[PDB]
């Protein structure tokens, strides 16, 4: 009998959140999800379910769980769902259409943001196909945006892919970093791994 | 883009009824939470209904709990507001909203990304 929390404090309090294109993966299983911490949460800006309702958590059993952590732009917590486009959606983090799981993102302009602007959280900015849902890109190759080649040299028409996004406490709201968890929740051929107390 | 056009609106009577319908485009209705809000004048969109993929959890503003059933047909891409024994304090534009997620926070606007332009409905008194 799993009888063990689910560690969700590591989750949504670890003292480093990666970027976005470098989306951090944390497998969660053979543990009890006890989501009353979060119910009891308002500075969350957001906190949606797909293929299950945020209203069942504590009754319902998974094969899998997986908690995807990442800091974005305020205005861009929307591409974070089934069926969005933009940079992020396209080139960095993709849910597939009929997603099962929750998305949770937060202010963290206190923790994210510096005085000289903290340039440590990066992005994609080009790449030469959509990303397929769940799939990770840390490559950091020469992008061809032009006819010629670029032999892995940066100049005209050839661009290193990944940008900063040098977050400022002053910055307007859409512009201030968001912390992000994505959990999904598979129900494969295969025991549950995950219950909630119920 | 989905597109919500809301009918039904209208003047009637305290203690009266009245069905607001709102049809959406698309062909992925059954993957859309569905929800009602509306705005007196001087007042901030209130939330006043919501109901899930299956339909199973629905859910009411407090000041309409009891007297508003909201409700959807898939195959007709519209979802239903029944108001019954309506009060001069429900008079205001209703805006029907969608959203692919169930929030948590289900009376934030914030948490539906689609919305109608709206529709007046007015009881006297
Ligand atoms: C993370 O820390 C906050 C306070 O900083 C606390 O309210 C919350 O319960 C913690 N979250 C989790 C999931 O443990």
């Amino acid at each position: 009998n799993i009888t063990n929390l689910c560690p969700f404090g590591e989750v949504f309090n670890a003292t480093r959140f990666a970027s976005v294109y470098a989306w951090n993966r944390k497998r969660i299983s053979n543990c009890v999800a006890d989501y009353s911490v979060l119910y009891n949460s308002a500075s969350f800006s957001t906190f949606k379910c797909y293929g299950v309702s945020p209203t069942k958590l504590n009754d319902l059993c998974f094969t899998n769980v997986y908690a995807d952590s990442f800091v974005i732009r305020g205005d861009e917590v929307r591409q974070i769902a089934p069926g969005q486009t933009g940079k992020i959606a396209d080139y960095n983090y993709k849910l597939p259409d009929d997603f099962t799981g929750c998305v949770i993102a937060w202010n963290s302009n206190n923790l994210d943001s510096k005085v000289g602007g903290n340039y440590n959280y990066l992005y994609r900015l080009f790449r030469k196909s959509n990303l397929k849902p769940f799939e990770r890109d840390i490559s950091t190759e020469i992008y061809q945006a032009g006819s010629t080649p670029c032999n892995g040299v940066e100049g005209f028409n050839c661009y290193f892919p990944l940008q900063s996004y040098g977050f400022q406490p002053t910055n307007g709201v859409g512009y201030q970093p968001y912390r992000v968890v994505v959990l999904s929740f598979e129900l494969l051929h295969a025991p549950a791994t995950v219950c909630g107390p119920k | 883009q989905v597109q919500l056009v809301e009918s039904g609106g209208g003047l009637v009577q305290a203690g009266g009824s009245l069905r607001l319908a709102c049809i959406a485009s698309g062909r992925t209705f059954h993957s859309y939470v569905m929800a009602w809000f509306r705005q007196a004048p001087g007042k901030e969109r209130e939330f006043v209904a919501a109901i899930s993929w299956s339909s199973t959890p629905t859910y009411y503003g407090e000041s309409v709990k009891g007297r508003f059933t909201i409700s959807r047909d898939n195959a007709k891409n519209t979802v239903y507001l029944q108001m019954n024994r309506l009060k001069p304090e429900d008079t205001a534009v209703y805006f029907c909203a969608a959203d692919r997620g169930e929030s948590y926070y289900y009376t934030r606007p914030t948490e539906y990304e689609f919305w109608g332009q709206g529709t007046q409905v007015t009881v006297s008194s």
